[PDB]
RNA sequence: GAAAAGUACCCCGGGAGGGGAGUGAAAGAGUACCUGAAACCGUGUGCCUACAAUCCGUCAGAGCCUCCUUUUCCUCUCCG
RNA sequence: GGGAUGAGCUGUGGGUAGGGGUGAAAGGCCAAUCAAACUCCGUGAUAGCUGGUUCUCCCCGAAAUGCAUUUAGGUGCAGC
RNA sequence: GGGUGGGGGAGUGAGAAUGCAGGCAUGAGUAGCGACAAGGCAAGUGAGAACCUUGCCCGCCGAAAGACCAAGGGUUCCUGG
RNA sequence: ACACGGGUUCAAUAGGUCAGACCUGGAAGCUCAGUAAUGGGUGUAGGGAACUGGUGCUAACCGGCCGAAAACUU
């Protein structure tokens, strides 16, 4: 099986737009310090401060 | 424990007792171990049930621990400072919490600890 | 069965060594156009 | 109206369309927070990015004198950089070619109140 | 580049690389270097597009958007 | 799965070289190719067959028919 | 380094030869990532570590995945970086 | 994959514990018979995977994001 023709432009264009990575994020995180920001799953890590930057 | 469903751990599940009773044995020697969180998972009620037998306290309870843990020393320490220390709680022995992931192969990590 | 060659260079000199080129008429003749198109020789 | 500050890196050991991947997730953000993503991305290919946006955040504070905490990416490229090639065998003789791309990232930041 | 005058110094950065200064007539002359084409990738932006099938155009052709002349007029008019 | 003290397997060193060699013969093997191996030279070979032949304008404008062919998928004379 | 004009002379005009040399695309961030021995943990080095290091467990060949010669390779050994 | 369903500390969805259902079929030690191999008692035991029902013991994070602000006739 192969690709008999190109695909046009626009698909590709498409199919690779199709092609993206998620968005995770979560402000008012309090630490020791400067209050750095992390994500809600390895939230509980910064508050026993198993994190390093 | 409880069958897992799908694929067993690394190879087969004689390879995933082994991995159990070998992160089991460091887990009671540390107190805190840093590795993938399926297997952490999977840790919990296999541990839990462990420290239950030591709860209660046992030569039959040596018998049946000893037939996973061929190392004494950790079932000494078990036996003689976890157990009892844990005797004033029922179950609900670990802990597991989310560690950030590893450069390499984006493995959601995570460390299990004793409560205490 | 499943091979292809086996080197051996004290074969390969009594072979094709410039040493054998010599011992014939025809092996100067070869050499001396390797010496025109300027090689390294055998 | 925007006196813009302007970073970038050459050479870089990264494919085009993955820095494109990364990017695409800091337009029209703060720095702070665009660095924060970048820092918690699982795509493990956001570092370079970040220090070339940290290069920003200096160049913008100490060069051009403006306070960091208002710094916006007005925008990012992903430039296609020079690609080299190196050959691999497979089977039946067959050389093919795999390539080595690497692009060209710069970004433009600036102080948007 | 005629000439090495090879970007001292400072700032990001592990480094590479970059930026601000600076040399140079010129850096749109930075070893990957005269001019730097095209295919190609990419950013921004004016317009169209999620009820519709045609080598992917042409001719009719609406209404938006850029620009622009005359003009009622804004008379603030010795300004536009 | 067969032979596995025999017409055995194997290493080392040696010989047989192209219309020739070798061959418990199959027309296979001789540097992944053998009904005559490879490189070079004559060589810019040849081919009644295929394929390609680069910018424009203006006027005019065919045939697929006959005769002959070691010829009918070509060519010659004639016709247009 | 070239224009205007009269002349001379051409490797002279590319759209295709399953054409050649170079560069870049679609397929596509897909397939593949190389025996059905198996890795795991702690500490440490480090800007950065599942893959290097040091310890401790686990697992595998063991008439070979051990230890030695030839042929061959011809610095691939060691130290430091 | 994603999606779907329930629950998210006024909580019993998951894991554990305890007690049951159910499977296995009588654990080790001790004691007794025997020279031994082995058999009885302690013991319908001991161990246990999903299922059932209680038990707030750990983990569901003291929290983030996106999401209307309406032209007129009749």
């Amino acid at each position: 099986a192969v690709p008999k023709r190109r695909k046009s432009r626009s698909n590709t264009r498409s199919r690779r737009s199709q092609w993206k990575a998620a968005k995770t994020e979560l402000v008012g995180v309090t630490v020791a310090g400067h209050a750095h920001k992390v994500p809600r799953r390895l939230l509980k890590a910064a508050r026993l401060g198993l994190i390093d930057f | 424990p409880k069958p897992t469903k799908g694929p067993r751990l690394g190879g087969s599940s004689s390879h995933q007792k082994a991995i159990l009773a070998n992160l089991a044995t460091s887990l009671f020697e540390h107190g805190r171990i840093t590795t993938t969180e399926p297997k952490a998972r999977a840790l919990r009620p296999y541990a839990e049930k462990l420290i239950t037998h030591a709860k209660k306290g046992a030569l039959h309870n040596r018998r049946e621990v000893l037939k996973k843990l061929r190392d004494k020393d950790v079932v000494h320490t078990l036996f003689a400072e976890i157990g009892p220390f844990f005797a004033d709680r029922d179950g609900g022995y670990t802990r597991i919490i989310k560690i950030e992931a590893r450069k390499g192969d984006n493995a959601p990590m995570a460390v299990i600890e004793l409560v205490r | 069965g499943k091979r292809t060659f086996q080197p051996n260079n004290r074969r390969r000199a009594r072979v094709h060594g410039f040493r054998l080129r010599m011992r014939t008429r025809a092996g100067r003749s070869i050499v001396s156009s390797r010496r025109r198109k300027g090689r390294r020789t055998l | 109206e925007y006196p813009s500050a302007v970073a970038k890196a050459r050479f870089v050991r990264v494919s085009p369309r993955k820095a494109r991947r990364v990017i695409d997730l800091v337009r029209g953000r703060s720095v702070s927070d665009a660095l924060d993503i970048l820092r918690w991305a699982p795509q493990a290919a956001s570092g370079p990015v970040a220090k070339v946006i940290a290069s920003a955040a200096a160049n913008a504070q100490n060069n051009g004198g403006l306070d960091p905490a208002t710094l916006v990416v007005a925008t990012v490229y992903a430039d296609q950089g020079p690609t080299a090639k190196r050959i691999r065998p497979r089977a039946q003789g067959r050389a093919f070619r795999i390539r080595r791309r690497t692009s060209h990232i710069t970004v433009v930041v600036e102080s948007r109140p």
